[PDB]
């Protein structure tokens, strides 16, 4: 699991005053390594098909309940009609 | 005698029963819209 790198290491001293070719070290932690733990991503188990399940199945209830109120309020024409011709009528008779 | 105080009565009748006749249409039009509401408030829960 090491890194292939031919070279071992070299040394040739770090005066303040003389950087030249500015290179950048790569910069590391102080902590061992062993902390620096694993990765891990787990899925929420909710699928989007299962989101798909659970949503269709309330669109489905939802239409129910829109079917019957609007039978409910489909019979008020025919109330209308039911109950103003008699009066019409009753009106006509004078 | 007979003539005018029987004609009257055909007046009598037609109106005090014009009188409960809208009586109805107000009970049987908002014991009806109330179920409307409902439904409507109930379709409201289902979301």
């Amino acid at each position: 699991m090491d890194p292939y790198c031919p070279f071992d290491a070299l040394d040739v001293w770090e005066h303040r005053r003389f950087i030249v070719a500015d290179s950048r070290n790569f910069i590391t932690p102080e902590f061992p390594r062993d902390f620096w733990m694993s990765p891990v991503f787990n899925l929420p188990r909710e699928t989007a098909a299962e989101q798909v399940v659970v949503l269709q199945a309330q669109r489905t209830a939802a239409a129910a309940a829109l079917e019957n109120a609007a039978m409910q309020a489909a019979e008020l024409p025919v109330d209308i009609e039911r109950r103003l011709r008699p009066i019409e009528r009753n009106v006509h008779e004078i | 005698q007979r003539t005018g105080r029987s004609a009257l009565a055909v007046l009598i009748r037609a109106c005090y029963r014009l009188q409960q006749q809208l009586q109805r249409t107000r009970r049987a039009l908002l014991h009806h819209s109330d179920a409307v509401l409902t439904s409507l408030h109930h379709v409201r829960m289902l979301l």
